């Protein structure tokens, strides 16, 4: 890659985004951080549930269809009880549907109280629906993002999930260099991509469920490409720099330089005109 | 800090010691390992305004 | 159900019931005096 | 569901009750000054709903009072959806059999479906059942399976009914199985607990040092980093129904029978 | 009056039923009432589920965003003054 | 009672690290600077924060 492009001698200077690891250091200078850039996991923002139709489907279409039977089975019962059957079941639809039509005439006190009765019911009926839309409207969101490293989902992976970042990248030497994820190297290596655009594509496509990568570069594709999103906090914050031999005259220069333009605002500015210029 | 750094009093610094251009171009010191800047703080206990 | 719920306002409705007489005279002298 | 588990059908409700009837009849007495069962009809509607046509009460200063108890109908019931939603908040999935008491254990056929128990030999499980309970050792003698692997597959294929063995690397199970369908027995319950430690040569010159530099590495921390960095797991660091109203529906069912018991008894009269 | 009683109608069964006239007669007229007072029923159920819903989401202040702002950038005039902190001999106020 | 709140998530005006000074040329800067790399590569520094 450019690491060995420039230590063959066919370069002399990394003007790139090149992470500073601890093994690239041990073979060339790198210069002062020209930006400041951790980890990130990339991941499609699905797209909310807004059903705005679900009034069967909550519990059980078996209450709905039952609900008549047992209207109409009361609606007998206090038929039989009076000795105008369907101007009481017109009254009752109404007061189940809260019409108030007002064309019941119950004849003994018998069928008041009962009617009386199946009023309350009904209201603890309507009580215990609007509890369960409530359960299913506060249950939104259901899908979580995952915390990076540390969530469990990434610790203990799974043939169903795959998380794979890109190869020959400081993030596989990331990986490699620490013994505390082993499976997820693993993992990983089965799954890594010949280049960035190449996984940021897959990922949008569904062929992946999760990236690893720079915050960079994620943000300004989350920023881009509204379908994606960025989680997880920053790790491994080291940023680039501009990689170079260590015997090279302009060492001294060129980091100096860079802070300069740190500090006199240039980076700022390039910054503005080149990753922060747009939202969603 | 930096004075007795420059006059050989001290080799090493180890402390809140923001990189600077000035600095770098008289002591020579390593790469960051705390990534800090320029902020502002204010309060905002007078009002909640949720 | 909490008890205070229950109290918080039925303590209230009991009393608007005893209230009821309050009103009962006032406007019962009312009408009679004009 | 906890159909039952509602504060109802208490001195809270016979409470309320009995003030709706006090309530009713001040409103007759004030209307006096056929009415009464009109006026109950009509503030059992308003404690329920507003469409129920009571002519009892006309009055302005009855208007009021019918107003207040609407006030207090309006709260009850705002309050009773509150409940019910912070109930629907909660969930309970205790136990399935508490523990080698339960009598399913000790009688392992005579109940429904045979309960078979999961048991790999070779171990200190096998010894301990055969030691302690030598007339379940003959029936789990015939289901005593290989390894722990099999054993998950056997409990996630249905083939088994429960699998008893050592308490640390079944919560280790339990904590690393896909989809958190299979748990240990209760809130984690050990029959006989026991430590592990380091085997070692009758009267070996180690002993005296090896647990003192144990007993200093669990008094360090060291232990628990070990146990967060190599136990632990995602399952054990996770924290309108037809069967829902038909309770309510039978009570329903017995208000008909009142009802019609009732009509009997009052044309006798 | 039944424009008016039908539109009354309407409206209450959106808002509440205590709108009663003599709108709907007939089977049909009766069956439609029911049925756009069991859609103005739900409609009501998901409004107050999303009213209930809403109470999660809140938000906070933030003043300014960074020094390129109208504040920080002229002291002169605007409002009252704009006090700067800054510690001096560090690093801060050089730039 | 965290009353006081920088401005937004904190948006650094120039940013700049802190390093550890050392003397112009000093044997230690070549060796200092990759101790601190693998600090941070072996997630220390993420412990110590
Ligand atoms: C008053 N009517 C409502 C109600 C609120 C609370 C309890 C029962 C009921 Cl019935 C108002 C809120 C939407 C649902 C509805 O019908
Ligand atoms: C490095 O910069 C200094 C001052 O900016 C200058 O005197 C010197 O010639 C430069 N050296 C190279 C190799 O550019
Ligand atoms: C150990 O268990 C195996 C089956 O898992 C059994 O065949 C063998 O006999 C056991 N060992 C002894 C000494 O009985
Ligand atoms: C350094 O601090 C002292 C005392 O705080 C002050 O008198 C002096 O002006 C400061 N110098 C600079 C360059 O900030
Ligand atoms: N860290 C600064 C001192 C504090 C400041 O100026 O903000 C130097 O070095």
């Amino acid at each position: 890659g450019m690491m060995g492009e420039l230590l063959s001698g066919q370069a002399d200077m990394i003007v790139a985004p090149l992470t500073i690891n601890n093994e690239r250091a041990q073979y060339i200078e790198f210069s002062k951080p020209f930006k400041y850039q951790g980890l990130t996991i990339l991941v499609k923002k699905e797209i909310p549930r807004s059903t705005l139709d679900s009034f069967m489907q909550p519990f059980q279409s078996t209450l709905w269809l039952l609900v008549g039977l047992s209207v109409h089975v009361v609606a007998v019962m206090l038929y039989l009880l009076d000795r105008t059957l369907s101007s009481a079941m017109w009254f009752s639809w109404g007061v189940l549907l809260n019409s108030g039509i007002g064309e019941g005439a119950p004849r003994s006190f018998s069928a008041r109280i009962l009617g009386m009765v199946w009023a309350g019911f009904a209201m603890i009926i309507v009580a215990s629906y609007t509890a369960n839309l409530a359960a299913f409207l506060v249950l939104d969101r259901p899908e979580e993002r995952i915390t990076g490293i540390n969530d469990p989902r990434l610790r203990n992976p799974s043939d169903k999930f795959i998380y794979a970042t890109v190869k020959q990248s400081s993030v596989d030497i990331y990986f490699r260099r620490q013994v505390e994820l082993s499976t997820m190297y693993r993992h990983m290596e089965k799954h890594n991509y010949e280049s960035a655009a190449e996984a940021i594509q897959a990922v949008r496509d569904n062929k992946l469920h999760a990236f690893i990568w720079d915050s960079a570069v994620l943000e300004f594709e989350a920023s881009q490409k509204c379908d994606l999103v960025t989680t997880g906090e920053l790790f491994f914050r080291s940023g680039f720099g501009i990689g170079m031999r260590k015997d090279s005259p302009w060492k001294q220069n060129v980091s100096l330089s860079i802070l300069k333009s740190h500090e006199n605002g240039f980076m700022e500015d390039l910054d503005k005109t080149w990753v922060r210029y747009q939202e969603c | 800090m930096i004075g007795e750094v420059v006059y050989q009093r001290a080799v090493m610094a180890v402390g809140s010691l923001t990189i600077n251009e000035e600095r770098s171009e008289v002591v020579d010191f390593s790469v960051p390992f705390v990534e800090t800047g320029i902020s502002v703080m204010v309060s905002r206990s007078n009002g909640t305004v949720s | 159900l909490t008890f205070e719920n229950m109290a918080g306002v039925f303590m209230l409705v009991a009393g608007g019931i005893v209230a009821g007489i309050f009103l009962i005279f006032i406007e019962i002298a009312y009408k009679r005096h004009k | 569901p906890s159909a039952f588990l509602e504060p109802f059908s208490a001195s809270v409700w016979v409470m309320m009750f009995v003030m709706l009837l006090i309530v009713s009849a001040i409103a007759v007495f004030v209307f006096e000054y056929f009415t009464i069962g009109k006026a109950i009809w009509l503030l059992w509607g308003l404690v329920f709903n507003n469409s129920v046509p009571v002519q009892n009460p006309k009055g302005t200063t009855s208007k009021i009072m019918v107003s207040v108890w609407a006030f207090f109908a309006v709260i009850f019931l705002a309050s009773y959806t509150a409940n019910l939603a912070a109930f629907m908040i909660q969930e309970e999935f205790v136990d399935q059999v508490t523990g080698l008491s339960d009598k399913k254990f000790q009688r392992p056929h005579d109940y429904s479906p045979p309960f078979r128990f999961g048991t790999v030999p070779n171990g200190s499980t096998e010894r301990n059942i055969r030691n302690n309970y030598p007339y379940m050792h003959q029936y789990m003698t015939k289901f005593n399976q290989k390894g722990v692997e099999d054993a998950l597959v056997s409990l996630k294929t249905g083939k088994l009914d429960a699998f008893i063995y050592d308490a640390a690397v079944l919560n280790y199970k339990a904590g690393r199985d896909e989809g958190c369908k299979l748990v240990t027995i209760g809130s984690g319950y050990i029959f006989a607990t026991t430590g592990y430690g380091i085997a070692l040569q009758k009267g070996s010159p180690w002993k005296r040092q090896i647990d003192l530099a144990l007993l200093q590495f669990v008094g360090d921390g060291e232990m628990e980093e070990l146990e967060t960095l190599w136990l632990t797991g995602i399952c054990h660091n996770e924290k309108l129904d037809i069967d829902n109203m038909a309770g309510v529906f039978y009570m329903l069912a017995a208000a008909m029978a009142l009802s019609l018991i009732t009509f009997i008894w009052e044309h006798l009269f």
